[PDB]
C-alpha cells in the first residue's frame, strides 16, 4: 500500500541544494497559476502545509512553459514582494479559472488586484522591478535543475518528485507527499 | 496520470 518509488514519485539522479533549516523538511510546488489541476490542488495542498507547521519549509515556485505566462510568473513574485499573496491569490485564481480572465498583461493584471485593494502604481513597479526580474529568471532555472516537465509538481527534500502525473489523482499526490516527508523525517529517505 | 505539461 506504501508509494511505489519511480511510480508513484520520482527519486531525483541529481538532487537539489537544500534550503530547509535541518529541522524541517523541505517541500517545493512547482505549480501555474493557469493549471487547472494546480488550481484544484490549492486547498489541498494548502491546508496540509499548515498542518505540518514548524514541520516543513513549504514554498512554490511559478511555471511558465510558454513566454505568454512569464506575465503569471511575474504576478507571483510580485505580489509576494508586496506581502498580498496570501490575501489576493484566491481572487486570482478565480479570476483566471471562473471569470474568464486570464490575467496575461501587467495591466489587466493591475485592474484586476486594484478592485482587490492593490495599488495599481505599486503593483506595476513590482511587476517591472528587477529584482522580480531576478526572482523569475531563477525560477526558470530551477524548472531545468530539477526537470520539471509539468505541474503541480512536488518536490521533498530535493530528492524525490510526486505529482498528479505519477499518482493519477489530486488525493493520491496528497497522500505520497505525506509519506515522503515522514519517511525523510525517520531517515529512511 | 494527468498535469499540465508543455
Amino acid at each position: 500500500s506504501a508509494p511505489v518509488a519511480g511510480k508513484d514519485f520520482e527519486v531525483m539522479k541529481s538532487p537539489q541544494p537544500v534550503s530547509a533549516p535541518a529541522g524541517k523538511v523541505e517541500v517545493i510546488e512547482f505549480f501555474w497559476y493557469g493549471c487547472p489541476h494546480a488550481y484544484e490542488f490549492e486547498p489541498t495542498i494548502e491546508a496540509w502545509v499548515k498542518k505540518q507547521g514548524d514541520k516543513i519549509a513549504f514554498k512554490r515556485v511559478p511555471v511558465a512553459f510558454r513566454d505568454d505566462f512569464v506575465p503569471h510568473s511575474k504576478l507571483f513574485y510580485a505580489l509576494a514582494a508586496l506581502g498580498v499573496s496570501e490575501k489576493v491569490t484566491p481572487a486570482v485564481f478565480n479570476a483566471i479559472h471562473k471569470e474568464k480572465n486570464y490575467l496575461l498583461t501587467p495591466q489587466a493584471q493591475a485592474d484586476f488586484l486594484a478592485t482587490q485593494g492593490v495599488d495599481k502604481k505599486k503593483f506595476l513597479d513590482a511587476y517591472n522591478s528587477f529584482s522580480v526580474q531576478g526572482q523569475v529568471k531563477q525560477s526558470a532555472e530551477l524548472l531545468k535543475n530539477y526537470n520539471i516537465d509539468g505541474v503541480p509538481t512536488i518536490v521533498v527534500q530535493g530528492k524525490y518528485k510526486t505529482g498528479p502525473a505519477y499518482t493519477n489523482s489530486l488525493e493520491g499526490t496528497a497522500q505520497v507527499l505525506d509519506f515522503l516527508v515522514k519517511q525523510v523525517q525517520d531517515k529512511k529517505l | 496520470g494527468f498535469s499540465c505539461g508543455f
